[PDB]
């Protein structure tokens, strides 16, 4: 005996009561909902969105490395025998050892 | 600007009226997301600290913007679910989200250990809740208390680990402070000071053992398919462990050398399971458990090539294996069986969702650089600095690689469906764009993937 | 310009002398390709370039110059080594981009010599083995991820090296 | 796994016991179609049909795990060097590699000049 | 200037159609014929910088859309338009040319008409990134994007069985090719800080570990070769235009095409000289056996480019790049022809894809026939059907060397080898009489098919013509031995043809024979299907089923907390159900409590 | 004349024609983007002199949007 | 039965000729010979002597076995288009169409809806007629026929309307 336990029913929106939709129930809130506001989030944050991810605010010194190694390269070869790199930030330590 | 308009959430779902609900919380979510990308991407040399020591600034973390990506998306495919039931129940367990989300912006963006350790256990509190309800097959509970005893039985030794270093080196805190640890001297009364702080992350980030958190987790779905997506988030949820090896112990891998080992067979052994399988969600649980261990390899060399595969790879991940959930759960609330075999029929009956089907299954191979390419191969040239004998094993992963997206394809791809009946619409507007929300934020990263890794990048 | 140093300059003559025929086949599209959509596309930039006419100036590129080394303030602080550990992270992600001004130096001598490849050039090939030799030492490479702090010690460990082979000899 | 000879239509008998063998096959087989015969003609179902053979399948992978493996044997173990075993397998390949390239670095270099990515 | 102009044009025409396919504008049926349209300016752009080459000319470009600036290092989408790269784009346009036009008369009147066209171009345009790959990491995108858009073209026909696995084991096969390919990667930036091709002409680092556990394993996986090819006789289920391009310029050059452009590391490398003609001597025999027994129209010319595969991977072993190209080049003319003229065949007879059933006869078929007799010859050494401009220059070359003698006499025995299956098209099907496939059968000519066979002739006779002779050579081979070396490259196919005809006219031409039950054959398919199709997939399931799920991945690898569990559980149960009740029995345990606290621990 | 093989079509067709139509109301700003390098000027490379490190925008070269 | 066993492997035997042999002349002449060899045992019936034949038939064909038979165009199983060339689309999924759509072309929704009228009022009777035949357990190897004339419908009716078209 189950009493009360059978209750379970299949049920599915499809096209029936429905014509074309794909929120539950009503016609008015389905057309406001599912093609407004769930493409509007669509059109903000991919389209407009794309505009920026790491294009255009530099993003940590990208853009601003180039041209400050290229000034630093020219100003070194002319003076300098070493490129860049020979002793990176160590003059006259106290010992070692 | 990140916190109190997500807390406003809260306010929204209840004071609206019953015939609406869903939109509010979905369009208004979307304008926040918009905002998170508006702002944390501005960085200099070193990632400057946002404010006071609360919620602070990210150095490392795109990993945010996945949050704030699934944030709407956690909403769509749970449309189909909670609807038979009251409205109450409805504004319940969207608020449950909101909590999540609430809590998952706050362990990314506050640079700490003390009180991201008190958010790191607080994100397993709104997830039991929506996995032991809800979930139309039986074993809810031998797959709940699963969950936290799991988590919990590992992640609890962090008390005795972080506040042990607090009390002898200065304090934890803002992270940018520091730089007072000195390196560990590696010793036997040292080894459970290491151990009690990956414990913790090495339940989260699956290996190969104590791995049975992940299944249990994916296979009982808690609602439909939208909260599986927020198992996704904890998976990445644990990314502490790019903040403690580089910090906490820097001279300390000769103790990791032996978990390597452990996360190295967890991927043929892993893998091997993920052929024969029944369940169609399960397939996609095993996926994620190797896919995953790619990353935890990457941690563990401590090489600064790896982070940039390590970190890559968490947001590949969690904008792949969600966009394949999406999938199950389109087949589930159909057939509503989660079983490969019985489930079969693509583009007969699913004609324009079978198009997001191959997508999908791609990614998790090797495709043109989307993420996945960024991510996978920068681990694997990673490793053979490491060792020679690493690309041996690594190279037989990238066959099998394969054999989870083409054997959940061909399984489908037959176009018989003679038991099947249902399934006459074969997607809604919202089914659809569910597809579309995962593939095109990856299809934006193929121009500039600068905002997908960058630990000094 | 100025900085890449590449070839002097280019001969390219043509004679044709061996056979009438329609002259050049190669010669013939150069001529009618320049006048047919080229110069439309010189005169489309050209109008442009001029409607600008108002231009920023700008900064661009930005000064702040050594304010104290790490190898000059010890001790634990955050007062001190903030100002320090900001500029050893400046010069590594120079020194990134500085390798890569070089490697395209290596890149242009491939392509316009092409036949010598490595019977020539010689200056290129010096200078990249000069560079990466001394960013493998000095700028990590071999010391895990960056880190100022631990820096020093990759600078001592270099430095005790020095001082105990010479003693010897 | 084949034989000598591939079985297809090897050793065949009419007999007594045979003959009433595959009546007793044929009387399943029919039993279990005309169940699904109800089933599937017919417009007013419309779903997809349980068929409890199916979900016994899956549930000999998903479920029956701990109800079994109650007699351990010698099986077990054997299953357990396959498993935990591999992975002390690599123990002596990673450690003997490890050891041949960390000698290198401090005496005889063997790496390369033109070396800089991690 | 108009070389770098004029070079991203082709690589702009070819998208137009992709950038068109999402909506834009509406174009019923017309879309089909807008991919010929797209194709065909597409090759007139092509010739002009490959008449600049011949005359002066070469140019690198970049499109300045670097992604990565991750540790020393920059990837742009970079386009290399130089020799090998070059000469290869009019060559591989031109064969599509044809396929797509092709395209109109077979798969006609089909629902999924407009989404067939729609792979192709990427399968196009996938090509056309590997072949201009300056970076390494470019080069993963060509080299995985044509074995990933494959998927989508072998297993085109929609069937519940059969027809997935070859599309299946196409990428299983390959990613085991994948292994060493990768490996190339990570060993390409560790030793190496550049990263991209440019390197590796200045400061040859000599190692073994690069090319042979590297691009030799990457030669395996794609392009047949000996190591894994049971996929080419599968990938003949799918549609013949699909199955033509497989196998005459796009996916059967991939593996040889990275070779060809890593001609440094093999020139100063000696055990990969070896190695790389070992491998390839397995390659030239095997494979043409193979072509003998197997008896259906689309597979015989599946085995046939394998067995052209050995010449190709001998060209690489010989240190001359030069001539690596020429062939394979030459190889693009031969079997765009000859797949879909025998094609046609299949799609007239109704659907037959057996040479016992078929009867297409010469005087029956009279255009179709007629590229099959020249099709043939010109795989074998034949002085003017360029067959002499291709692969004759490569035998009168490997004489002269001081290596293996063994692949030497292994590869003279294939030359001759090629005469058999190629007659096996003519003489056992075509010419004859006709077995009559089905009652009241229809073939005819349609507008077409004359347009497509005929503008082929112009490139299977005319590519001995203005590819051999424009190109600049270095070092000429002929030399020594008239007899020996010259002649015995021409002599294998003469002494061949005179051996298939007098075999196959004994058996076809008996009446009263008997056909002998007992032989010795592991012809029929090399016993592949054995080893790599029963065993190989069963070995993988097997460790996967009775191992790792059935004990570890369910079982012992879970036994960490239900271990605790079931014996907290017996822990548990010896404090509530132990003392039934009773005041006497707590209060006799209060004794020994206070004992403890005095004897048993020192406290006072 | 054949009735042929059936799909659903009219809801797949529609997904398409609703995409497309956000992405057309929000290609107006790009068709802008275009016009912002065309009519105001992007950025020269010049030396500073010592009167003003910010204004506006610190520091950003390339396109207008930037700043 | 004895009777089926040797007509399954004649039939085997005669299609498998064909792999071996090139010419349909040569093939023809081979056809004769096998008649030959079985009709010498067809003459007379025997229990014991047929059965040992039958075993026997087995060898001699297994030695030949493997020469890549011929299955000619579009067969169950063996090669060249099993599944392929024919997709299909199901009954299921016509009926799904959605209305402006389903409005083009009405001569096919009307008279389909004039068939799905007629297969729901017949499917009532056709469940009684069903088990009114005489088994008692559920069924015996095949679908029995209709008895009825004026109802029509023998059991099943979407077994044979609606399959498939090339």
């Amino acid at each position: 005996r189950w009493q009360e336990d059978p209750e379970p029913e299949d049920e599915n929106l499809y096209e029936k009561n429905p014509d074309s939709h794909g929120y539950d129930k009503d016609p008015a809130v389905d057309i406001w909902n599912m093609r407004v506001v769930f493409f509007f989030g669509f059109s903000i944050v991919l389209v407009l969105g794309s505009t920026f991810v790491a294009y255009l605010p530099d993003y940590r010194m990208q853009e601003w490395a180039r041209r400050e190694a290229e000034r630093l390269v020219k100003y070194r070869e002319a003076h300098g025998l070493p490129i860049m790199e020979s002793n990176c930030f160590d003059p006259s330590k106290i010992q070692l050892p | 600007k990140y916190i109190i308009p997500t807390i406003m959430l809260m306010p929204l779902t209840w004071l609206s009226k019953n015939n609406m609900i869903w939109v509010n919380s979905t369009a208004h979510s979307l304008l926040i997301s918009f905002t998170s990308l508006l702002l944390m991407n501005q960085f200099g040399d070193n990632s400057l600290n946002f404010s006071l020591l609360f919620f602070s600034d990210s150095l490392s973390t795109p990993l945010l913007i996945l949050t704030m990506w699934l944030l709407p998306l956690m909403l769509m495919a749970s449309q189909h679910h909670l609807s038979k039931e009251n409205l109450t129940r409805k504004k319940l367990f969207i608020t449950m989200l909101i909590s999540l989300q609430l809590f998952l912006i706050m362990t990314f963006t506050a640079m700490e250990l003390i009180l991201f350790y008190i958010l790191f256990e607080a994100t397993l509190v709104p997830t039991l809740i929506i996995i032991t309800r809800w979930g139309n097959q039986t074993e809810r509970l031998n797959a709940g208390l699963y969950f936290l005893f799991y988590t919990l039985a590992g992640s609890l030794p962090l008390l005795v680990a972080l506040i042990y270093i607090q009390n002898t080196v200065g304090s934890l805190n803002f992270l940018m402070l520091q730089y007072w640890v000195q390196p560990v001297h590696n010793s036997w009364s040292n080894v459970f000071m290491w151990l009690a702080c990956m414990m913790a992350f090495m339940v989260k980030m699956p290996l190969y053992g104590l791995h049975l958190w992940l299944p249990k987790a994916h296979v009982e779905a808690p609602i439909a398919g939208s909260m599986v997506l927020a198992a996704v988030l904890l998976k990445l949820g644990g990314y502490g462990m790019l903040r403690i090896t580089l910090i906490l112990n820097p001279m300390t891998d000769f103790m990791a050398y032996p978990f390597i080992m452990l996360s190295l067979w967890g991927m043929i052994m892993t893998s091997s399971i993920c052929l024969r399988q029944t369940d169609l969600k399960s397939l996609i649980a095993y996926s994620s458990v190797s896919h995953m261990a790619l990353v935890i390899v990457a941690i563990l060399i401590q090489t600064p090539w790896s982070y940039m595969g390590a970190t890559a790879l968490m947001i590949a991940h969690g904008l792949t294996s969600s966009m394949l959930f999406c999938l199950a759960n389109s087949n589930y609330e159909r057939i509503h069986s989660r079983t490969m075999i019985l489930a079969r029929g693509l583009q007969t009956l699913l004609p324009l969702m079978a198009t997001w089907w191959l997508l999908a299954s791609l990614t998790n191979l090797a495709l043109p650089p989307t993420i996945n390419l960024i991510g996978e191969l920068f681990v694997v040239m990673s490793t053979f600095s490491w060792s020679n004998i690493t690309i041996i094993l690594m190279g037989v992963n990238m066959v099998i690689t394969a054999l989870y997206s083409l054997y959940m394809l061909i399984m489908t791809q037959r176009g018989k469906y003679t038991y099947h009946i249902n399934n006459i619409s074969p997607s809604f507007t919202r089914e659809n764009a569910l597809m579309s929300l995962h593939i095109l934020p990856l299809l934006l990263l193929t121009l500039n993937p600068k905002i997908i890794l960058g630990p000094l990048y | 310009x100025x900085x890449x140093x590449x070839x002097x300059x280019x001969x390219x003559x043509x004679x044709x002398x061996x056979x009438x025929x329609x002259x050049x086949x190669x010669x013939x599209x150069x001529x009618x390709x320049x006048x047919x959509x080229x110069x439309x596309x010189x005169x489309x930039x050209x109008x442009x370039x001029x409607x600008x006419x108002x231009x920023x100036x700008x900064x661009x590129x930005x000064x702040x110059x050594x304010x104290x080394x790490x190898x000059x303030c010890q001790e634990k602080d955050v007062l001190c080594m903030f100002e320090a550990e900001m500029q050893w992270r400046r010069d590594y992600k120079v020194d990134q981009e500085i390798v890569n001004i070089i490697q395209e130096r290596l890149k242009a001598c491939q392509q316009r010599e092409g036949e010598s490849h490595r019977q020539n050039c010689a200056k290129e090939l010096e200078q990249f083995t000069q560079v990466v030799k001394a960013y493998q030492d000095r700028y990590x490479x071999x010391x895990x991820x960056x880190x100022x702090x631990x820096x020093x010690x990759x600078x001592x460990x270099x430095x005790x090296x020095x001082x105990x082979x010479x003693x010897x000899x | 796994x084949x034989x000598x000879x591939x079985x297809x239509x090897x050793x065949x008998x009419x007999x007594x016991x045979x003959x009433x063998x595959q009546a007793e096959r044929l009387a399943i087989r029919s039993r279990l179609k005309r169940e699904y015969q109800l089933q599937y003609y017919d417009p007013s179902r419309r779903g997809v049909i349980e068929d409890p053979a199916l979900v016994r399948w899956t549930y000999a992978r998903s479920a029956n795990i701990y109800p079994n493996f109650r007699p351990n044997t010698k099986t077990s173990l054997l299953g357990a060097l396959f498993g935990i075993g591999p992975l002390v397998f690599w123990y002596y390949v990673f450690k003997t590699d490890r050891d041949r390239k960390e000698k290198l670095i401090q005496e005889g270099k063997l790496d390369r000049t033109f070396n800089i990515s991690y | 200037n108009m070389f770098s102009s004029l070079s991203l044009v082709t690589l702009l025409l070819l998208t137009m159609p992709i950038m068109m396919m999402s909506f834009n504008t509406y174009k019923p049926s017309n879309y089909p014929l807008y991919v010929k349209t797209a194709i065909s300016y597409a090759f007139i752009t092509s010739m002009i910088p490959t008449m600049m080459f011949i005359h002066s000319g070469q140019e690198l470009i970049i499109s300045n859309w670097h992604w990565l600036t991750i540790q020393t290092l920059k990837l742009s989408l970079s386009f290399k338009m130089d020799y090998f790269s070059m000469m290869f784009i009019p060559v591989a346009l031109f064969v599509t040319w044809s396929i797509m036009e092709f395209s109109m008369w077979y798969m006609y009147s089909d629902p999924n008409i407009n989404k067939f066209f729609k792979y192709l171009l990427l399968f196009l345009i996938t090509m056309l990134i590997l072949v201009t790959a300056n970076n390494l990491f470019q080069l993963f995108i060509g080299w995985e994007g044509v074995g990933i858009m494959s998927f989508l073209l072998i297993g085109w026909w929609y069937g519940r069985a059969d027809a997935n696995t070859a599309a299946l084991q196409a990428i299983l096969y390959n990613r085991i090719g994948d292994i060493g390919f990768i490996l190339a990667m990570a060993w390409f930036l560790t030793n190496l800080n550049t990263w991209d091709l440019q390197q590796i002409f200045m400061l040859n680092p000599s190692d073994s570990n690069m090319p042979l556990i590297g691009l030799a394993l990457a030669a395996t996986g794609k392009s047949a070769q000996f190591g894994l090819h049971p996929w080419l006789p599968s990938a003949m289920e799918g549609p013949t235009p699909v199955s033509a391009l497989l196998h005459s310029s796009t996916m059967v050059v991939a593996g040889i095409f990275l070779l060809i452009r890593f001609y440094p590391l093999t020139e100063n490398n000696k055990y990969i000289q070896s190695i790389t003609l070992c491998l390839g001597a397995i390659t030239t025999l095997f494979t043409a056996m193979c072509a003998l027994t197997q008896n259906d129209i689309k597979k015989i010319i599946a085995f046939s480019t394998s067995s052209q595969l050995g010449l190709m991977m001998v060209t690489i072993g010989i240190n001359q790049p030069y001539l690596a190209f020429l062939h394979i080049c030459t190889h693009a003319f031969f079997k765009a022809m000859l797949f879909m003229c025998s094609g046609s065949i299949i799609h007239s007879l109704n659907d037959e894809q057996d040479i016992r059933k078929m009867g297409g006869l010469f005087k029956a078929m009279p255009f179709t026939t007629t590229a099959l007799i020249v099709g043939s010859l010109a795989l074998t050494g034949m002085p003017f059907l360029t067959g002499f401009y291709s692969k004759d220059l490569i035998i009168e070359a490997a004489n002269t060397s001081y290596t293996n003698a063994w692949a030497l006499l292994m590869t003279l025995i294939a030359t001759s080898f090629t005469a058999i299956y190629s007659t096996r098209i003519i003489f056992f099907a075509l010419l004859g009489q006709p077995r009559f496939p089905t009652l009241v059968n229809i073939n005819e000519n349609n507008p077409l098919l004359i347009n497509s066979i005929k503008r082929l002739l112009i490139g299977s006779l005319f590519a001995g013509y203005i590819i051999s002779n424009n190109i600049p050579p270095t070092t000429i081979p002929q030399m020594t031995m008239p007899y020996y070396l010259k002649t015995t490259a021409l002599i294998v196919t003469i002494l061949g043809f005179i051996l298939a005809l007098e075999i196959s006219n004994m058996t076809k031409n008996l009446k009263y024979h008997y056909p002998s039950n007992a032989f010795k054959f592991s012809t029929l398919l090399g016993y592949f299907p054995t080893i790599m199709h029963r065993l190989a997939p069963y070995m993988n399931l097997s460790m996967s089923q009775k191992s790792a799920s059935s004990l570890l991945d369910l079982i012992w690898l879970e036994a960490i907390l239900p271990k605790t569990i079931s014996l907290a559980q017996m822990k548990a149960s010896t404090l509530v159900t132990n003392q039934k009740g009773l005041i006497k029995l707590y209060f006799l345990s209060f004794l020994i409590t206070i004992l403890i606290s005095m004897i048993l621990f020192n406290f006072h | 004349r054949l009735f042929i093989i059936k799909p659903s079509g009219f809801y797949d067709k529609r997904f398409l024609k609703l995409l497309r139509f956000y992405i057309l109301l929000t290609g107006i700003p790009v068709a802008i983007g275009i016009t912002l390098i065309n009519v105001x000027x992007x950025x020269x490379x010049x030396x500073x002199x010592x009167x003003x490190x910010x204004x506006x925008x610190x520091x950003x070269x390339x396109x207008x949007x930037x700043x | 039965t004895h009777q089926q066993k040797v007509l399954r492997l004649y039939k085997r035997a005669l299609r498998h000729l064909e792999s071996w042999c090139i010419h349909r002349d040569k093939y023809r002449y081979f056809a004769c010979l096998l008649r030959a060899r079985f009709d010498e045992h067809k003459n007379e019936k025997d229990m014991v002597k047929a059965t040992q034949l039958l075993r026997e038939a087995e060898e001699e064909f297994w030695h030949g076995q493997h020469p890549q038979p011929y299955i000619f165009p579009e067969s169950p199983g063996g090669t060249s288009y099993e599944r392929y060339e024919c997709y299909k689309v199901p009954e299921w999924c016509l009926d799904d169409w959605h209305p402006s759509e389903k409005a083009m072309y009405p001569d096919y929704f009307a008279k389909r809806e004039q068939w799905k009228k007629l297969r729901r009022e017949s499917w009532e009777r056709e469940v009684x007629x069903x088990x009114x035949x005489x088994x008692x357990x559920x069924x015996x190897x095949x679908x029995x026929x209709x008895x009825x004339x004026x109802x029509x419908x023998x059991x099943x009716x979407x077994x044979x309307x609606x399959x498939x078209x090339x």
